[PDB]
C-alpha cells in the first residue's frame, strides 16, 4: 500500500500533466 | 485573480478540516532530480517530477507555514498545480524542520531562477 500511495498518487499527477501541459 | 481567491479559500477550508541511511538516500535521489530541472510542457515536465520526488521524501502547524511563505514568493495551471501541492500538504504534514527549510530554500532560488 506503500507503493500504491507513492506512484499512484505522482505516477497520475505526472500522466495528466503530460496531458493538460504538454497537450 | 478570482481564481486566486478560489485557491485560498480551498486551502483554508482544508486547514480547517486538519484542525535512517536508506532515508538519507531518497533524499539524495530528490536532489539529483531537483537538478536535472535547474537552469505548459516546460513547468509539466518539472511540476509532475516534483510529485514521485517529494513522496519519496515524506513519506521516508510550522511545516505548513514554511510551505504557505514558499507559496506566498511563488504567487508574487503553473501556480495551481503548487497550490494543490500544498493543499495535500496540509492534510499530510511529514519531514523535519532544519531538512524542510534546506529543501525549500533550494525551491526558492529554483523560483529566483525560473526568475
Amino acid at each position: 500500500m506503500a507503493a500504491a500511495v507513492m506512484m499512484g498518487l505522482a505516477a497520475i499527477g505526472a500522466a495528466i500533466g503530460i496531458g493538460i501541459l504538454g497537450g | 485573480r478570482n481564481l486566486l481567491v478560489i485557491a485560498l479559500l480551498f486551502v483554508s477550508f482544508m486547514i480547517w478540516q486538519a484542525w535512517g541511511n536508506w532515508g538519507f538516500s531518497i533524499i539524495i535521489i530528490t536532489f539529483i532530480v531537483r537538478g536535472i530541472m535547474y537552469p505548459p510542457l516546460g513547468g509539466c515536465f518539472p511540476l509532475l517530477i516534483q510529485m514521485p520526488i517529494f513522496l519519496a521524501l515524506y513519506y521516508m502547524y510550522i511545516l505548513p507555514i514554511l510551505m504557505g511563505v514558499t507559496m506566498f514568493f511563488i504567487q508574487k495551471i503553473m501556480t495551481f498545480m503548487p497550490v494543490i501541492f500544498t493543499v495535500f500538504f496540509l492534510w499530510f504534514p511529514s519531514g523535519l524542520v532544519l531538512y524542510y527549510i534546506v529543501s525549500n530554500l533550494v525551491t526558492i532560488i529554483q523560483q529566483q531562477l525560473i526568475y
